[PDB]
């Protein structure tokens, strides 16, 4: 699995 | 980068994430056991899904929005906010590992936009 | 014996090429992501591969045809700016055309031809340091 | 996968 680690920025 | 997959089912939220992505899949499971082909658009700025006959897109994901994807053997799962209020798009592929690897590739090249626009040499 | 001056061969699928505009030299993700789309535009193709084999060597990358041995594609390493194996996918992204030239393979062997091409890199680039 | 070192000086 991947996670964004922009996502928890936002 | 285009892919094609078929347009399973989604479930709804409100190493656990790896656990959610997991409720997903056998969710859609047995709504399939119970009872469309799509074409994925993979970019930086965002995750676009059209169905394939028609082009028409169905779900148009801002990558920012988007948090995890994980390939679960041939199916795919696309965890995305909005819709803490997530969504969870199952999509089964002859590539979902390919597929998954490939967001995971937008994921470190616009993270490293994120960085350089808050002047954060990445 | 041949070793990887002399050049080794391994059989690989031709699946077609493709082409891109990049920068001059991106990041490696960014890399990776062109190899990727490479991949994706040959398989989109092949929805909607005769045998080669494969020639590396610290001095050019070649494929001649499994049968004939006609050499079908020659070029110099300095024009070989990446190269990269997905899953059994072989991805060789070229210049001249910025415009880059990818061609992509298919290959069990794919682990071992991008090893092979990538130490072939290191034996170029570092003599042309000393 | 890899990037040529030399490719860039040509």
């Amino acid at each position: 699995g991947y996670e964004n680690p922009t996502y928890k920025f936002f | 980068i285009i892919f094609a997959a078929n347009y399973l089912g989604s479930t709804q939220l409100l190493n656990v994430r790896m656990m959610q992505a997991q409720e997903a899949v056998s969710r859609i499971k047995m709504a399939q056991k119970l009872a469309t082909e799509v074409d994925l658009f993979i970019l930086t700025q965002r995750i676009k899904v059209l169905n394939a006959d028609t082009q028409e897109t169905m779900m148009d994901h801002p990558l920012r929005t988007i948090s995890y994807i994980a390939d679960i053997g041939n199916i795919v799962v696309l965890m995305a906010r909005r819709r803490y209020k997530m969504i969870c798009h199952v999509f089964e592929s002859e590539d979902a590992q390919l597929i998954a690897q490939s967001i995971g590739q937008a994921f470190s090249v616009a993270y490293q936009e994120f960085l350089r626009a808050n002047g954060i040499n990445p």
